[PDB]
């Protein structure tokens, strides 16, 4: 598939996806729902509202993280700013750091976070990276989007339970 | 293991269909204005029989807080929040769900309601006087006093 | 367009003021007698169908409130009356009096309904036989059960 | 004469006392729906009025609130003094069980008021926030600097001419702020933070506190807050009365419906709505469920994820959401209770007594926790009153002040429950004891809710009930019209001011709403208890260790989203 | 007068009724059947209040506030319990038959019935029976009909018949089966039928053109603008959504066009949404059309202009004052040309000289309704200045108003006034080449050629004053009718003389000026009105410049090699062959325009100018009133590649890049200051609107309502990241909801009317000092010139009688409301409404030429043989041929021209 700028390459991809050490940065009320130094971490889970005062803190702790680095945004706040289109809130954490996996919700479920972990492992295993730095270009796969992959089963839904039950 | 969800669970938003099979949405734009985030955008189009429908219907799910105010404001029970939470994506542009990503094949949580059985506006299959609690139209040229 | 009077009012003189204090009008002074075989609900229904179909349509209370009283009286005729119907009729008689409508057609329309409810109320109460309902049950929506 | 009626409160004895002391032509009484005597005082008489109120036979001992209002866009100012801006001071007399709202009018060219910090020490942060968001200067304030916005911020966000929406993101400002934060310790000025030894910067919520240490002893400390500022009040001026409800949910996120309750009660006061009994019982039941959830989290964090999971399952069954239901409505609740709710509540109330006994055993009789928690950084009733402390700390000082009993709301007077109070000392162990007893009383209230639940409507029979019942909206044209205009343009609240104070999970939470006759709030003021609880920290740990500060931070119940709003 | 409402004391006008007095005080009384312009009739019974006899009265009596005078010492109660229950019951009675239609109704969110249902507090339905239904009618392309939603408030019939004078709308049927509509299916014939969509308080009559691309009122982006479709200058509120113009709403101006537009202005906005519009600068090279951005287009044009020896500019009356002035600065005053023909320019300057040097006051459009006699000379006002015709109808009904006022009848009791004044009306005398739409109320109609109409005017002036020049050869029948006109005009307190440049004759304007001067010399309060052609015709006349013929001569000889044409198609004002030859000879043609025109094929450079929806500027009224129009939306907000700048921005940047080789775009206030500095006659356009620094307590004026939706979704299909809000440095408005639109805000420019509880066009009540009066802080727009102290002399050039010559046919102009205007006839909804181009023949001329009705005849004009079908015109004088001006192929410059070789095809 398309890439945006060999057996042992599969081995390192498998090892990277099968052992991810996250650094959960909980800004706000996504943090209670989702519940290691950044030098020893490789995944940054940004959960919560990205305030203008705490945006340098997020940027600094992302800069302290070592390559390879992946970012999972939890909730509408980290995705886009959410409901807080306001003077003191940065409209999405992707305004200043790159994000690998987005999760909608306010707050999302922990199982939504686990599904995004599956998505991150798939994206890690389907990527090609420079093996040794002695081509030094990161190639990320242009994966098929989840909404078109799951479109058939979603549209095929006909009847749901009435809201008068618990 | 699968996770149980109650029938009222505020998850993935869908657009539903009437029991006759037509889409329930009349493109009345009440859900878009009732959205506190403003993440619904749609445009009204009209068929040849006069039936209102959305020409497009898009929801920015990267902005949506799943509060259910759009379902509360819908006068046709078209837009509904369903028990589904697996909606993660790779790109934020892919969280913009168009009308083909939302329109399911059935009535959803409300199995029998049809707005166009209530409205006096005439469409195909329902002329004037055939809606609920409606009398037949009486011409002003009628001989009866 | 005049109020009904009973047998006790048969002894007063046919004057404007004497019938005025009795709760009616002298009118054209051409009286009409109603015997025991006549259902008062049916008679008032016929009167109100006349008055509703002779409205000129200019003003809201007559034009859109006389047919409501006609439909209520038809329901009472068929034994399909519901609670609140007689209260709705009394509200219609109160809100179609002089000054409320553009002309005097609707006060004359509501005079016999007023007098018949005042005197022969038992037939109007006998017309009510089913509970009040104007809402269908929508599946998936719990109703707001008012008390 | 309903509870939402407009009153001037001229029969309040404080009005006659003020008239006797200062004269009949010294103040203006305003008729509101706040339930509070609202008195407009001249600026030059504010300090003597406050000192007179502080020395009454049953004195006004607590400054409940202090903030500002931009009156330049307000069109319905009939019966009000000429003001471009105003500053309001909400004061509470606990012994009198009364309260008063003083208001000072200010011209736009002269935006300065005498400081209230000499009378009430907790006025410091309130005056700092008023200066930050309105640009109102307070003469004699020790360190009048910004507390929500950074020190380099331009303008005052709560002014009516300040744009509410997010500005264009600039990486240059981000790099400048990051470089300022990197060299913050290198160019640290002790006088700029209100101080006069080593300086420590370090981070319930991520907030920075700057500490002055004599080797290891805490000598002075000033916290840097506003890192969680969401502009919820400015958003209150940007959302309709109905569409603001999820924003009320996200104030104190462990409270949920507890946070929704004062806002919907204040809007119902503006609307003139008296809700039926079933609405009161439903709201009380959800509030007590969320209070149990918050108290369980607080107790477990002081010492777990199963009883909270059962609470969240019941809340998700009722409202469709776990932590942010947004289920309360103007005039009622969003839906009726689902069939099968009573069996879920019955299974919850049978699982709970033995778990509550287990929490009592693990918390109260824990000898090491009792030794660690007793007597460390404690305060009495005088320190609680002068700092605006409410909730478990205030009742641990011995002052029996619960909103559900002193000023009953939402039908709480129809339930049988006790208000636990401590001795004269408010430390960690007494607050934990009080929260455990409040857990037991909330379980009692839930049992009473389950035993005799009223049958009736879940929405009021008022035209301003937003939204109308759904079945009549789908069936009836006038109900459809009311729904159409209520969800799109918004419900029209006639111009008034309302106030609702409730007992939240962490203290007293209040909404002060000003309607200018429109479908949007002219002014939404949220008083949160965690702000006042965080302000009193430097007065309670002065002379202690850093570990004592950590234990005190874990002992007070606060969240930074509640602090910064 | 003193009234006591709910215990409070108020000072009101005794001549007003209680409803309008209480609405002017800010009190809220629900109402349907009353309208400020239509009067009171007491139909809907919604405005009920409780009136007491005195202060010590507790019972009271329910009365209609619209039918009750606000007399001195009047005690009423609005918030009385019984009155509240009665108003709620009236709403409920209306709701019994109302269809469940709000989601699929175009009135939703803009509906007076919705607002009044909410205002009375009625939300519970206890009616359980059936609802009456109605079949709908086809009412033409503009108005959609939905008879189910009617509440029988009679507003439509009262407006259409009593106010607008229309004949094909009415009320039919009986008691609860009242039907409002036409007797049969067909297009509504009135030129002012479009005002029904705001007159009707429900969704019975809706804007069909808006219904095609419907969106709700809260989703609209509004701006206060001026209608561009003729010279009358009606204030409008264009409302857009998703980058396209979607509706034209009437914007209240108590001095000009208060509640009402004409159908041309309301429905001829569709040219803005044409897909063939230029959106980028395009340069031709060989046969390749390369697209440039703004900077390199400016640089290339500047170097190419700098290499030329003489640059000339051709303005247009379509363009604003700022754009024409920027062109005049770019090319120089000596090289600037107006772009209209020589005769059109001469008539325009004569009308202007009569306006600001004739010593006779020119009334505003609202002020026309107070004149007691009207003489219209040569101007078919219904097809050229339609709102003037509506105001003339009101002035004609002034006589019935006078006889009712003599009988102590209040001015709002319209039924009594109309009953007293049965058919008595103020004198109206219209002259035209044929029958006009004003002939139903005209005291006399004169069908004659324009020289004969001018001779009639000069004879009227001579009979009014013997110092005026006489006319020789007047027949005794025409002399008797002239004497009738003179007796009517001399006995009038306020005579009004209306003329214009559309007749194509200078002598008609001279005769109208002489009639006005003769009436002024007798001490009468005479007013004069001149109807120009286009939106900024008077501004182009005030600015001046050479004619289009001089510019074409300069291009054809070769003294000028560069021509810059601003917003001008050049074929309406000159022959097509001459324009094509001159533009093909010119090595550099630059066209700054917003519409695809035929001269863009020969254009070296095309600059995509903005239309009125996407530009700011000032336009000058037919009465000399400078009026500012504001940009509605940013065209680059959705399509980022769109480079669609203001015309004055393009030309100022071009002049800056020509002079200093660098780009400075401009600000609008800088151009306005330049206009008032270099041109002292246009110094009043500074005061037309406040500058961009104007604030309402520090905040800007909002362009969209506060509940504007989809802010994070409307552009989400292009990019999920929300773009920057567009910045407006030109004006005081912001392109967002973060602004002020309070009805009490101290301003004159109102983008849209909205108040809490008033979502309909009845929200304009809150923005006025008194209802039906002026805006609260004054109407926008100032007069450029006052009345001169001294007038003109009598024009002694009396034209000779019309003589038909063999082989030559004098072209009589036949203007149409739908078609004669250029931009409006480009709109797609006007194609169905406009008719096929016919050529009008006298029966005698058609019998001589052997052609019946409907037969195609071919004629040669300027060496071009075109064929048109023949329509027989009885009223047209023989020796004349009738042609529709403004259509494709028939320029308005053809009016008054001759015509050779009329042969059957
Ligand atoms: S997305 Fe929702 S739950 Fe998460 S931090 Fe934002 S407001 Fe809180
Ligand atoms: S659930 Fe709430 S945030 Fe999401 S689209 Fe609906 S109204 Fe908007
Ligand atoms: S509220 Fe319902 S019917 Fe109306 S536009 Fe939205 S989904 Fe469609
Ligand atoms: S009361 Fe009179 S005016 Fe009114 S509709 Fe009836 S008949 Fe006509
Ligand atoms: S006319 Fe008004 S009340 Fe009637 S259906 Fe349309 S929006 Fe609703
Ligand atoms: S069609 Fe409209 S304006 Fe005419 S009577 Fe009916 S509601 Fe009134
Ligand atoms: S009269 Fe002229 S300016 Fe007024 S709306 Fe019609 S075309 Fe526009
Ligand atoms: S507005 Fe007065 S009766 Fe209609
Ligand atoms: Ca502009």
């Amino acid at each position: 598939m398309d890439y945006t700028l060999g057996k042992l390459n599969d081995m390192v991809n498998w090892g990277r996806k099968n052992s991810i050490w996250p650094y959960n940065f909980g800004l706000s009320c996504c943090y209670v729902e989702m519940v290691a130094s950044p030098r020893q971490a490789d995944l940054m889970v940004v959960a919560g509202t990205c305030f203008t005062k705490m945006a340098p803190v997020i940027q600094r702790l992302y800069d302290q993280m070592l390559e390879p680095k992946w970012v999972i945004s939890m909730g509408a706040c980290a995705n886009s700013g959410g409901m807080y289109d306001i003077y003191s809130v940065v409209q999405g954490v992707d305004k200043f750091i790159p994000v690998d996996v987005y999760i909608p919700g306010c707050p999302p479920r922990p199982e939504a976070y686990m599904q995004a972990l599956m998505l991150l492992q798939e994206s890690i295993g389907k990527e090609r990276r420079p093996l040794s730095w002695v081509d030094q270009g990161v190639y990320r796969a242009n994966m098929q989007s989840e909404r078109e992959r799951k479109r058939g089963e979603r549209i095929a839904v006909t009847n749901l339970r009435t809201p008068d039950e618990i | 293991e699968p996770v149980y969800l109650p029938p009222r669970y505020r998850g993935r938003i869908v657009l539903t269909r009437d029991p006759d099979g037509e889409e329930r949405c009349v493109a009345c734009n009440l859900c878009a204005v009732a959205c506190p985030v403003g993440c619904i955008s749609l445009q009204k189009a009209e068929t040849k029989d006069g039936r209102w429908y959305p020409e497009f219907f898009r929801i920015n799910f990267s902005r949506c807080i799943f509060c259910g105010l759009c379902e509360e404001a819908c006068p046709t029970t078209a837009i509904q929040l369903t028990p589904d939470f697996e909606m993660g994506e790779y790109k934020r542009q892919d969280l913009v769900y168009e009308k083909e990503d939302l329109l399911i094949s059935g009535p959803g949580k409300y199995p029998e309601y049809n707005f166009y059985r209530m409205a006096g506006m005439a469409i195909d299959g329902k002329d004037k006087g055939e809606a609920e609690n409606e009398a037949k139209p009486i011409d002003v040229k009628s001989l009866l006093p | 367009g005049t109020d009904f009077l009973t047998e006790a009012h048969l002894d007063l003189p046919m004057e404007f003021e004497s019938i005025g204090k009795a709760g009616s009008r002298l009118g054209t002074a051409l009286a009409m007698a109603v015997d025991h075989e006549i259902n008062m609900v049916s008679l008032v229904r016929n009167l109100e169908e006349f008055f509703a179909r002779e409205s000129c349509g200019w003003c809201t209370p007559c034009r859109d409130g006389l047919p409501w009283s006609v439909k209520i009286l038809r329901a009472l005729e068929r034994g399909e009356g519901q609670p609140g119907d007689i209260e709705t009729l009394e509200q219609l008689c109160r809100f179609l009096g002089p000054g409320k409508t553009f002309c005097a057609h609707a006060p004359g329309a509501v005079e016999p309904l007023q007098s018949a409810i005042k005197y022969f109320r038992e037939e109007f109460e006998a017309g009510i036989k089913q509970p009040f309902s104007n809402t269908h049950l929508i599946n998936g929506i719990q109703p707001n059960l008012l008390k | 004469e309903p509870a939402w009626q407009t009153r001037d409160h001229l029969d309040d004895p404080v009005i006659g006392e003020l008239r006797n002391r200062f004269g009949p032509d010294a103040f203006t009484v305003q008729a509101t729906r706040t339930g509070v005597p609202v008195v407009w005082i001249k600026r030059e008489q504010l300090l003597e009025v406050g000192d007179f109120l502080k020395k009454l036979p049953k004195p006004y001992v607590m400054l409940f609130d202090l903030h500002g209002m931009d009156e330049r866009l307000r069109t319905h100012r009939e019966g009000l003094p000429a003001a471009d801006f105003s500053v309001f001071y909400h004061l509470i007399s606990i012994d009198r069980n009364r309260d008063i709202m003083l208001k000072v009018a200010l011209a736009e060219n002269d935006l300065h008021v005498p400081t209230f910090t000499k009378l009430f020490p907790n006025a410091n942060w309130y005056e700092r926030e008023t200066w930050d968001l309105f640009g109102i200067t307070f003469d004699g304030h020790p360190n009048l600097r910004r507390i929500m916005m950074p020190q380099t911020w331009k303008g005052h966000p709560l002014r009516k001419d300040y744009p509410a929406r997010a500005t264009e993101f600039s990486p240059f400002e981000l790099t400048k702020a990051k470089q300022d934060l990197e060299m913050e310790a290198l160019t640290f000025k002790p006088e700029e933070w209100g101080m006069k030894f080593m300086f420590l910067n370090l981070g319930h919520g991520a907030f920075r506190i700057v500490l002055q240490l004599d080797g290891e002893e805490i000598v002075d400390c000033v916290p840097d807050i506003g890192y969680h500022h969401r502009g919820a009040e400015k958003m209150g001026e940007r959302q309709s009365w109905h569409s603001y409800i999820p924003y009320t949910d996200r104030i104190e996120y462990l409270g949920g419906c507890v946070n929704e309750m004062p806002y919907v009660l204040a809007v119902e006061k503006l609307a003139g709505i008296t809700v039926p009994d079933r609405v009161n019982v439903i709201r009380v039941m959800l509030s007590e469920l969320f209070r149990i959830n918050s108290h369980l989290l607080y107790i477990s964090t002081f010492i777990a994820f199963t009883d909270r999971q059962k609470i969240y399952d019941l809340v998700e069954a009722i409202t469709g959401f776990r932590m942010h239901p947004a289920w309360f409505r103007i005039g009622g609740v969003a839906h009726d209770l689902p069939r099968g709710w009573d069996r879920l509540l019955r299974e919850f109330l049978d699982w709970m007594p033995k778990r509550l006994a287990s929490y009592e055993k693990a918390a109260l009789q824990n000898t090491i926790l009792k030794g660690r928690s007793q007597g460390v950084a404690a305060y009495g009733a005088k320190e609680a009153l002068e700092w605006g402390t409410t909730g478990a700390g205030l009742r641990a000082t011995g002052i029996d002040f619960d909103v559900r009993k002193a000023r009953p709301y939402s039908g709480y007077e129809n339930f049988d429950f006790e208000i636990p109070v401590g001795g004269g000392v408010s430390d960690c162990y007494t607050r934990v004891m009080l929260k455990v007893e409040e857990l037991r009383q909330s379980l009692r209230i839930l049992e009473q809710c389950l035993n005799n639940m009223p049958e009736g409507p879940f929405k009021a029979d008022h035209p301003l009930t937003t939204p109308p019942p759904k079945e009549r909206t789908l069936q009836h044209i006038e109900t459809l019209i009311t729904h159409f205009l209520q969800v799109s343009w918004g419900p029209v609240m006639p111009a008034n001011e309302s106030f609702q104070m409730i007992e939240a999970t962490k203290g007293i939470n209040s909404y002060y709403l000003t309607s200018d006759g429109s479908t949007m709030s002219y002014r939404t003021r949220i008083r949160t208890p965690s702000y006042a609880h965080l302000q009193q920290i430097p007065a309670a740990i002065r002379g202690s260790l850093v570990s004592d500060l950590i234990v005190y931070l874990g002992s007070i119940d606060f969240v930074m989203s509640d602090v910064d709003r | 007068a003193t009234i006591h409402v709910d215990g409070k004391e108020y000072e009101v006008n005794g001549a007003d009724n209680l409803l309008e007095a209480c609405l002017s005080l800010g009190l809220d009384i629900p109402y349907f059947c009353w309208h400020p312009a239509l009067g009171s009739v007491g139909a809907c019974r919604q405005c009920a209040v409780k009136q007491y006899q005195n202060a010590e009265d507790t019972r009271g009596r329910l009365v209609m506030s619209c039918m009750t005078p606000a007399s001195d010492g009047t005690f009423i109660s609005i918030d009385d319990e019984e009155a509240k229950q009665f108003r709620e019951s009236v709403v409920e009675w209306l709701m019994t038959n109302h269809p469940h239609d709000c989601p699929v109704c175009e009135e939703g969110g803009n509906c007076h019935l919705q607002d009044m249902t909410v205002m009375t507090g009625h939300s519970f339905r206890r009616y359980r029976f059936t609802k009456r239904t109605h079949r709908n009618q086809d009412l033409g392309p503009f108005i959609s009909h939905e008879m189910n939603r009617c509440i029988a408030c009679y507003r439509c019939v009262r407006y259409y018949k009593d106010y607008a004078g229309g004949t094909d709308l009415g009320v039919y049927g009986a008691h609860d089966n009242v039907y409002f509509g036409r007797p049969e299916d067909g297009t509504l014939e009135s030129e002012f039928s479009g005002n029904l969509v705001e007159i009707c308080p429900t969704g019975v009559f809706t804007d069909k053109t808006h219904s095609e691309r419907y969106n709700r009122k809260w989703d609209m982006q509004f701006a206060p603008s001026i209608c561009q479709q003729c010279s009358i200058g009606c204030n409008i509120s264009p409302g857009e959504r998703y980058g396209e113009l979607r509706r034209i709403e009437n914007r209240y101006n108590g001095t000009v066009n208060h509640y009402f537009l004409c159908d041309r202005g309301r429905f001829g906005y569709g040219y803005v949404n044409l897909k063939d519009r230029p959106r980028q600068p395009v340069q031709r090279r060989g046969d390749d059309f390369i697209t440039l951005n703004a900077e390199q287009a400016m640089q290339g044009a500047a170097d190419i202009l700098r290499q030329s020896k003489k640059v000339i500019g051709i303005g247009s009356p379509r363009a604003s004052v700022e754009s024409n002035f920027a062109l005049r600065e770019l090319v120089g005053e000596e090289n600037f040309y107006t772009g209209i023909a020589h005769g059109e320019q001469e008539r325009l300057q004569l009308a202007l000289k009569v306006l600001r040097e004739g010593g006779i006051y020119t009334p505003a459009l609202r002020e026309i309704e107070s004149y007691d006699a009207v003489l219209v000379l040569g101007e078919d006002v219904t097809q050229t200045g339609a709102r003037v015709a509506l105001a003339v109808r009101q002035a004609v009904k002034g006589k019935a108003r006078e006889m009712a006022a003599a009988q102590k009848v209040a001015d709002w009791q319209i039924a009594a006034i109309l009953n007293i004044g049965q058919r008595a009306k103020h004198p109206l005398f219209v002259t035209n080449v044929d029958d006009t739409r004003l002939d139903d109320i005209a005291a006399w109609t004169y069908r004659a050629p324009v020289e004969d109409q001018a001779r009639l005017g000069f004879a009227i002036a001579h009979a009014l004053d013997n110092s005026a020049p006489a006319v020789d050869g007047i027949e005794p029948e025409l002399q008797s009718k002239i004497d009738v006109i003179v007796q009517a005009l001399a006995g009038a307190k306020k005579p009004l003389i209306i003329s214009g440049t559309n007749a194509g004759s200078l002598e008609v304007i001279q005769a109208a000026a002489n009639v006005a001067k003769a009436l002024k010399g007798r001490g009468a309060d005479v007013g004069i009105t001149m109807i120009a052609r286009s939106v900024n015709s008077m501004g182009l006349g005030i600015m001046g410049g050479g004619s289009l013929e001089e510019a074409l001569t300069e291009l054809e000889t070769g003294r000028a090699d560069a021509v810059v044409v601003l917003e001008n198609d050049l074929h309406r004002h000159a022959s097509a062959t001459r324009v094509n030859a001159a533009l093909a000879k010119a090595p550099l043609v630059m066209v700054v325009d917003h519409q695809r025109t035929a001269i863009m094929e020969n254009a070296h450079l095309v600059l995509s100018a903005a239309s009125f929806a996407e530009s700011d500027g000032t336009v000058i009224n037919n009465e000399g009133r400078a009026q500012r129009f504001f940009q509605v939306y940013d065209p680059a907000y959705y399509d980022s590649k769109t480079v669609m700048l203001e015309s004055w921005r393009w030309l100022h940047s071009l002049h800056s890049t020509l002079l200093s080789r660098e780009v400075d775009w401009t600000q609008l206030d800088h151009v306005i200051d330049a206009v008032v500095a270099k041109i002292p006659e246009l110094a009043g356009i500074k005061d037309a609107a406040p500058d961009a620094t104007f604030r309402i307590r520090g905040q800007k004026l909002a362009r969209e309502p506060h509940r504007y939706s989809g802010r994070t979704a409307m552009r989400a299909n292009i990019s999920v990241h929300e773009p920057r809000q567009p910045q407006d440095i030109d004006t005081m408005f912001t392109f967002s909801m973060e602004g002020n639109n309070q009805p009490t805000a101290h301003r004159s420019q109102v983008p849209f009317a909205w108040a809490p509880g008033w979502n309909s066009p009845q929200a304009w009540n809150k923005f006025q000092d008194e209802v039906g009066g002026k805006l609260r802080f004054g109407d926008p727009g100032v007069r450029l010139f006052e009345t001169s102290e001294n007038g003109l002399d009598y024009f002694t050039s009396v034209p000779a009688r019309f003589q038909p010559q063999d082989g030559k046919w004098r072209i009589a102009p036949y203007y149409h409301l739908f078609g004669s205007d250029e931009l409006s006839q480009r709109a797609p909804v006007f194609q169905s409404r406009m008719p096929q181009p016919y050529i009008k023949l006298n029966p005698a001329d058609a019998a001589k030429l052997g052609v019946n009705a409907g037969t195609r005849v071919s004629f040669s004009y300027d060496g071009n043989t075109v064929t048109l079908p023949v329509e027989i015109a009885e009223g047209l004088t023989a020796g004349q041929v009738g042609l529709p001006m403004g259509m494709s192929g028939i320029a308005p410059v053809l009016a008054g021209a001759h015509l050779e070789d009329l042969k059957e095809a």
